[PDB]
């Protein structure tokens, strides 16, 4: 799975868009959306609130998590915590890109948010690389990851999952 | 193309020719009429249309019924995604932007 | 003037309705006037700069009202910029004579108007006709316009201990011109003073107090004031405010911008419009009883607007009418019903007597065939009666 | 049934059959109801004026879906072709009752290649080698799917009483329960029951 | 026809239909096209874009795509020929003219029915009448037609140009209401070409900028508090009154005095005593030559923050009076800041690079992607070959100087380059040719005393292609700094040419340049000597 595919998978999360304009209830295989009326608010998925943005149609509102309050007061939760914290959304690097991206113009304080959010990718991440070095120094079996993130898994995963399969075929080589 | 075919044996080319015809034969089953070719969408999809960039003299290209383009070289258009797709691959054009 | 928010700050909205925002800039960078429609296929987005220090305004589908106060050397300016022209010259102003000040403004159908100092108020056309003058009571308050109708409020005596002593005057300026409220006390919650004013997009006169009281004219109730809902209700904290911005009878929907620790919110970051609905203070409102009463009423209100429109002349979906009818028609059985299983018949029969004698006649077979015949013939009495 | 969990159970298989080292069991109904509704769309966009902006909004979300259709198929012809006498000597042995690997189509498809394939080798080298050394055997030569192979997974119901096999001395065995909206990386071949009855998905 | 309303006939025609963009190659044109680019990107429109350098590839285009398509839209070409008449077009196929180049033929503008020109009303035309151009009775004819002849020889007198075709481009933007703020700096860059290439009058210039100037304060207030700027990730145009020098934030603060045209010609400094009168000017700011030899970026600075006033003061003693311009900038990111020259230099060192690093459109390709900020690098890289430019330029001028190659003819200055002597290859295009001649043309009446050489045309051929036996010839309008940018040349080419029988072609789009047989060039001369008169 590349970066492209989980990105896929992420523009489905529903966000609130002013639209400037006027239009129908409109019926898609994946559900019913609107009715449009100019100035106030209605909820769609995140590939169509990115569209109609680029084509001058709407404003876009950031998700109530997009704060720096909060966000200061989970990076520190994070830093002090022995494991995995849970997290405040579960595709929360790939918003960050989209609506930072695009949404600049309507969101306050972006330069502030960057960096929280930097800060908390390189965290989880040192996490991960020691729970791989203990995971074939102890010739470990199972293991539990309550709180990891698909972007987060597809990174790093596929390198730790190929080393494990040939640790396991060598140490069992003396019984077939 | 035919600088490639140079390479293969004659029995090669048997190989290829009765693969090519078993993969058409399965692909126009899929359902509804005549199927789906699945060798396309290769790539998440971001948008309807996008820019291209021709980097090869080239013949006719067909875009609706009779209506066409005429792909000389550093000409540029603006075309829907699925129609460009496989000349992108080919080489034939080039994706700005 | 209604929708706006105070002189003393540098960026501020002169008028935010339901057709769009018009913000004032008096910066360092630039001293202008920008105007935005919410809808875009409206007209573009027009900038203006501000060299004559217009101070009040106003939008409609129209045109664009501007407006200054003297000088010692300007006299005090009315500028209309008229865009919806099929002619080419749009734009026009006018000088008022010396010493009266333009005080409030407001925008109608084809029309537009002007209150000065002068305690007169000037009429004009929307090409800038001057229509007709004449005196108002007292010093001007607040105007707001609609189609025919100009809604005038202004200082009707001397108020004691903060109740503010409010008149309300409204005419309509059809082919024949009326004069509907001669001057009348305006209600108003104890030592409040008046918000915001206009009219429902339905074209019903409305106001709100200091208090968050909103308060829409009766027209099937002689012309009195009912109050439609209480902002209060929905200040979690006391320091929220809801500042109104239009108000819609169908869909039921009050349009307001909370604002939290100020009675308006600031130019930036732009606000975002929120919707409140309507609810009538009616008793006991934890009771079905009390809800359906709630909600009939409200239903009913709602809709005077298109026997109004039918006074006028003018036309609307009759199947609203029927729908709307057949609603209250529902909730009026269903109170009869809850009336009848409570075994108050006198209250059935009561509610009856606001029904349709379709429906009348639907509640005698219903009583029938509850067997509460003693009600059923009272019912019987009431169809033949009608 | 509804519209919107035929699309949710679609992008389920999708992950399952990129991730699980093998070919897992087939999937008629959804891919028949998949495209007759995309057949359906398009001559309802079909008939309507093509200027109008809902209009671009349905195409956007056909896009969508017929993507994640063709990946899906794609790959599942991926392990077709790389496992060819191994998928083909199963469905021959199947049981009754028992659901099979391959749709007919699959199936037509994977006997053409096997043919094609044994013809190819026959006529180039082996009918000039000595009498003796002329048979092989591709049941032989070609390699079979490594079920050995480590998954990270997440679970959508509990389970109880799941035995992790270290090594493979007795000794070391050991006992577990998966508990609700858990995550876990382990070893495919002790879960495989598991994800063809739908109680995890592989992530 | 004159287009009324741009939005009801041009855009909402268009809108609907497949059409196809032949474009000029100049940063106006460059700059008008991205803006349309943009608007169409969003309705959803197809185009197809193909560049063309002047008749021949314009015709050749047309012959290929004819029966294809039914809108044509032309960009900087076409408002002063007979279309119809030289395209050859069918019954209904519809042709849309954008171009700044003026008088504009008297076809074009009474066919009712086939050409439409998007030139704005507000622009300097007057034009003759319908029916002054479309036995006694022989007698009344004859007289008739002696009218119609006097009348056409004073329109058809002299070239000039109107408003910038990216400002046209612009208003149809704005009403759209789809104004970006990237639009608003294509507009800008666009204006600031036709000044750097001295094609308008300096007040229709000033007018032109307080135009634009309003819509840089709408655009900054449309989203705009006072408790921070927005982001440093966002950028900003700004309106500045900034020095003449060019490029001189990317250089050293002695080479942007060396280089640029005025100062190089005020203080001669192709002369080893201008080089002493220089020091004495920079000896009276007070800079230190150390610091003048360092980079701009690099300088101290106190020194920075103040020098704009020490330049203008020391200039105005000297008697420099015109120092200061009237111009705008933009800045993106920490350190990205560019003046709205140091575009156009670029750029136009992208599109006219000498070097044949295969088909010409591929450097018309690099300069119209350097406009887009995904691609900033080539910017950068258009910078170094612009400093090139100019230092080649000055050396050439110098060359021409010492040896004496300027001439008079008596009505007129002559001059001719020769292969093989410095940077000759760089100066083969019109577009390269005319600035330089226009450069030497300065230098030389600032540097010589005799007041009748002071007020002359200048004439200068340059070699085009010696295997064909071809030079390129250019006529430049007297040098005043009141003039009006009006010139002659064009007819007079034409007369003198054909009085000669001259073996001759006229392929650029301005009137003012053309290609001759070099044996030819003597009787040639002759000819324009004695019809100069």
């Amino acid at each position: 799975m590349d970066a492209a595919e989980v990105e896929f998978l992420a523009e489905k999360e529903l966000v609130t868009i002013i639209p400037n304009f006027s239009l129908d209830k409109i019926y898609l295989i994946g559900g019913d959306l609107g009715p449009f009326n100019p100035g106030l608010p209605v909820e769609v998925p995140l590939w169509l609130a990115i569209n109609l943005k680029q084509r001058q149609k709407c404003r876009l509102l950031p998700p109530e998590w997009m704060d720096v309050e909060k966000l200061e007061k989970m990076r520190d939760h994070e830093r002090k915590e022995e494991t995995f914290t849970p997290m405040p959304s579960p595709y929360y690097m790939e918003l960050t890109k989209l609506l930072l991206n695009h949404a600049s113009d309507n969101i306050p304080k972006a330069d502030e948010i960057r960096t929280l959010v930097k800060d908390m990718w390189d965290t989880r991440i040192a996490k991960l690389r020691v729970s791989a070095d203990s995971f074939v120094r102890q010739q470990e079996a199972h293991a539990k990851l309550d709180n990891l993130t698909l972007m987060e898994i597809n990174t790093s995963g596929t390198f730790l999952t190929q080393a494990l399969n040939h640790m396991y075929k060598l140490r069992t080589n003396l019984q077939p | 193309p035919n600088a490639l075919r140079f390479h293969m044996a004659a029995e090669e080319m048997e190989w290829f020719n009765n693969y090519k015809r078993s993969l058409a034969t399965y692909m126009r089953s899929l359902g509804g009429d005549e199927g789906l070719d699945i060798t396309q969408d290769m790539k998440p999809p971001k948008s309807l249309y996008i820019e291209v960039r021709c980097l090869k003299d080239y013949g006719e290209f067909e875009v609706d019924d009779g209506t066409s383009v005429l792909l000389k070289k550093n000409s540029q258009h603006f075309l829907p995604r699925w129609k460009c797709e496989q000349l992108i691959r080919q080489g034939v054009l080039e994706h700005i932007l | 003037q209604s929708g706006s928010t105070p002189l003393h700050l540098t960026h501020r909205f002169m008028v935010w309705n339901s057709i769009g925002i018009i913000r004032c800039y008096n910066d360092e960078q630039d001293n202008a006037i920008d105007v935005e429609f919410h809808d875009t296929s409206i007209h573009h987005a027009t900038h203006l700069s501000n060299t004559l220090n217009y101070t009040i305004a106003d939008l409609s589908h129209e045109a664009i009202l501007l407006a200054c106060e003297s000088t010692d050397e300007l006299a005090s300016k009315l500028h209309c910029l008229h865009f919806s022209s099929w002619d080419s010259s749009k734009e026009w102003i006018i000088d008022l004579p010396q010493n009266e000040d333009i005080e409030a403004i407001c925008l109608g159908q084809g029309w537009a108007a002007a209150a000065t100092s002068a305690l007169l108020l000037r009429l004009f056309t929307i090409g800038g006709v001057q229509k007709e003058v004449f005196s108002l009571a007292g010093p001007v308050v607040s105007m707001a316009g609609h189609g025919e109708q100009l809604f005038i409020v202004y200082h009707r005596g001397t108020g004691f201990d903060g109740d503010q002593c409010l008149g309300v005057q409204l005419l309509e300026l059809g082919k024949k011109k009326k004069q509907i409220l001669h001057g009348d006390p305006l209600p108003l919650t104890r030592k409040s003073y008046l918000a915001w004013i206009g009219f429902s997009a339905e074209g019903t006169p409305c106001y709100v107090d200091s208090e968050g009281i909103v308060r829409m004219l009766n027209r099937g109730l002689g012309n009195t004031w009912t109050p439609i809902c209480n902002t209060r209700e929905h200040c979690k904290g006391k320091s929220d405010h809801y500042w109104v911005v239009g108000i819609h009878e169908n869909p039921q929907q009050l349009r307001c911008i909370p604002c939290k620790g100020s009675r308006f919110p600031p130019t930036l970051p732009r606000p975002a419009v929120a919707i409140l609905s309507f609810k009538l203070p009616y008793c006991q409102i934890a009771t079905e009883k009390g809800q359906m009463e709630e909600q009939f009423w409200r239903s009913v209100i709602f809709h005077n607007h298109l026997d109004y429109l039918a006074k006028n002349g003018y036309e609307y979906e009759e199947s609203t009418k029927n729908q709307a009818t057949k609603e209250q028609q529902e909730l009026l059985m269903k109170m009869l019903a809850l009336s009848c299983k409570l075994e108050r018949e006198f209250r059935c029969v009561e509610l009856a007597d606001l029904m349709t004698q379709n429906a009348v006649n639907l509640a005698i077979k219903y009583a029938s065939r509850s067997r509460k015949l003693i009600l059923a013939q009272k019912l019987s009495e009431l169809a033949v009666e009608k | 049934l509804t519209p919107a969990e035929l699309i949710e159970r679609l992008e389920q298989a999708w992950m399952n059959e990129k991730f699980a080292p093998e070919l897992l069991e087939s999937k008629p109904e959804i891919v028949e109801c998949v495209m007759e509704q995309l057949e359906h769309m398009e001559e309802n966009l079909r008939r309507a004026k093509r200027e109008d902006l809902k209009v671009s909004i349905h195409q956007m979300e056909m896009e969508r879906i017929r993507y994640v259709l063709s990946s899906y198929l794609r790959c599942r012809l991926m392990k077709i072709e790389k496992f060819f006498p191994h998928v083909l000597e199963k469905e021959k042995t199947r049981p009754e009752g028992e659901p099979s690997s391959l749709s007919p189509e699959e199936l037509a498809f994977a006997r053409e290649f096997m043919a094609n394939t044994e013809s190819y080798l026959k006529n180039v080298a082996l009918k000039h080698m000595p009498p003796n050394l002329q048979k092989v055997d591709l049941f032989r030569a070609v390699p079979k799917p490594d079920l050995d192979s480590y998954v990270f997974l997440r679970v959508r119901e509990r389970q109880e009483n799941i035995l992790v096999e270290p090594d493979t001395d007795e000794q070391r065995d050991y006992v577990i329960d998966l508990e609700k909206g858990s995550q876990h990386l382990i070893r495919y071949k002790t879960i495989a029951p598991l994800v063809a009855s739908g109680a995890v998905q592989l992530i | 026809m004159f287009v009324s309303d741009f939005r009801k006939e041009f855009y909402e025609v268009v809108q609907s239909q497949r059409v196809l963009l032949f474009v000029a190659s100049d940063v106006d044109a460059l700059c008008a096209c991205k803006i349309l680019q943009a608007l169409f990107q969003c309705d959803h429109v197809q185009y197809t874009l193909v560049p063309v350098s002047g008749w021949q590839e314009l015709e050749t285009a047309f012959l290929e795509h004819k029966e294809q398509f039914h809108y044509f839209i032309l960009i900087n070409c076409g408002a002063n020929v007979d279309l119809l008449d030289i395209l050859q077009p069918d019954e209904d196929t519809i042709f849309f003219v954008c171009d700044t180049h003026r008088p504009v033929n008297v076809v074009n503008v009474y066919n009712d029915t086939q050409i439409k020109l998007l030139i704005k009303q507000d622009d300097d035309l007057e034009v003759p009448a319908y029916e002054d151009i479309f036995t006694m009775r022989r007698r009344q004819r004859r007289e008739w037609e002696a009218r119609r002849r006097d009348i056409l020889f004073d329109y058809e007198q002299y070239e000039y140009h109107g408003t910038s075709s990216a400002m046209v481009m612009f208003e149809l933007a704005w009403m759209l209401s789809k104004d970006l703020n990237d639009m608003l700096w294509w507009a800008i860059v666009g204006l600031t070409d036709q000044w750097v290439q001295d094609k308008i009058t300096q007040m229709k210039y000033v007018t032109d900028v307080g135009v634009l100037q309003r819509h840089v304060s709408r655009h900054n207030h449309r989203n705009e508090d006072e408790e921070n700027t927005l982001s440093v990730d966002c950028t900003r145009i700004s309106f500045e009154y900034d020095l003449r020098l060019v490029l001189y934030q990317h250089w050293s603060l002695h080479d942007s005095l060396c280089n640029t045209s005025y100062t190089a010609a005020r203080f001669k400094l192709w002369s080893v005593h201008g080089q002493k009168r220089l020091q004495e000017f920079l000896a009276d700011m007070g800079l230190p030559l150390k610091q003048v030899k360092q980079k701009f970026q690099a300088m101290d600075i106190s020194l920075k923050e103040n020098l704009r006033e020490m330049i203008e003061e020391s200039a105005n003693k000297f008697g420099m009076k015109d120092m200061r311009v009237q111009t705008f900038s933009i800045h993106f990111g920490f350190k990205h800041k560019f003046l709205a020259s140091d575009v156009v230099f670029a750029t136009m060192s992208l599109m006219e690079s000498p070097e044949k690093d295969g088909s010409g459109t591929d450097h018309f390709i690099q300069a119209l992607d350097s406009l887009s900020r995904s691609n900033l690098d080539k910017l950068y890289h258009g910078l170094e070959l612009a400093k090139k430019q100019l230092r080649a330029t000055q050396q050439t001028i110098a060359s021409c100087l010492c040896t004496n190659l300027v001439i008079s003819q008596g009505p007129f200055l002559y001059c001719s380059l020769m292969e093989g002597t410095p940077d000759v290859m760089l100066f083969s295009r019109p577009a390269s040719l005319s600035l330089l001649s226009k450069h030497l043309l300065k230098s030389f009446v600032c540097s010589t005393k005799n007041r009748r050489c002071k007020l002359l045309p200048l004439v200068m051929a340059a070699p085009l292609s010696m295997e064909h036996g071809t030079v390129t010839v250019v006529g430049i309008p007297p040098e005043t700094d009141s003039s009006d940018r009006k010139n002659f040349f064009g007819r007079a080419f034409e007369k003198a040419a054909e009085s000669t029988s001259s073996r001759m072609l006229h392929n650029h789009f301005d009137l003012s340049v053309i290609e001759l047989k070099a044996e030819d060039r003597s009787k040639f001369l002759d000819a324009l000597i004695s019809l100069l008169s």
